[PDB]
Parts: C-alpha cells; structure tokens; sequence
C-alpha cells in the first residue's frame, strides 16, 4: 500500500503493491496485463 | 400537423431504442480513438 | 454509445454532460 522500488526474482520495477484476488495456478510466478507488462506477482517466500 | 409531429417524435424513440446502428457515426470516433490508444500501448511490448 | 504504466491520461472535457444538456 506504499509506493516502492520492488525487486522480486530480479523483476526490478516500481509502483504500489496491493493484495490481489487473482487465482494464479501453481506453475505461474508473474502475471501480465493487456499491455504485455507484469501487473501481478507471486511473492517467492510466502506464496500470496 | 400536431398529430404528425407527435407521431414522428414517437418513431424517433422507437428507432434510437431498436437498433445499435443508429449512433454509428459517434461510436466510430470512440472506436478509432480507442484503437489508436490500444495500438500505442502495444508498441511498448515491441523489441525494436 | 459505450492508472496504467504506459504514462497515458484522459483529461475530462471542460463542459460536463449536464452542462451540454443545459445548453
């Protein structure tokens, strides 16, 4: 809920991080939008 | 003359309700601006 | 008739749809 310089598995980005309702399947680490950019991510330590 | 005007306005309600085609000249302008923006955003995915 | 990382923004028109209905 704060704007941050995030780096998850080397996916260096910037933005506000928020709890998603997106139901990823087990094999997926990153989610993308229509715009072909990463708009959701699985945290690698606690899998939310 | 009043009854013909009142009837003709009654057909304007029916026409604008009955067909999605009626406002096509406006919807074409919304669609072209949406297409031009959606294309501009997809060029961010391109490698060059 | 029918924010994002791209850096786009749609500004609102100076006259609202109520103001156009009033004119």
């Amino acid at each position: 809920n704060k704007c941050v310089n995030f780096n998850f598995n080397g996916l260096t980005g910037t933005g506000v991080l928020t709890e998603s309702n997106k139901k990823f399947l087990p094999f997926q680490q990153f989610g993308r939008d229509i715009d072909d950019t990463t708009d959701a991510v699985r945290d690698p330590q606690t899998l939310e | 003359i009043a009854n013909q005007f009142n009837s003709a306005i009654g057909k304007i309600q029916d026409s604008l309700s009955s067909t999605a085609s009626a406002l096509g000249k406006l919807q074409d302008v919304v669609n072209q601006n949406a297409q031009a923006l959606n294309t501009l955003v997809k060029q961010l995915s391109s490698n060059f | 008739v029918t924010q994002k990382f791209n850096g786009l923004t749609v500004l609102p028109p100076l006259l609202t749809d109520e103001m156009i209905a009033q004119y």
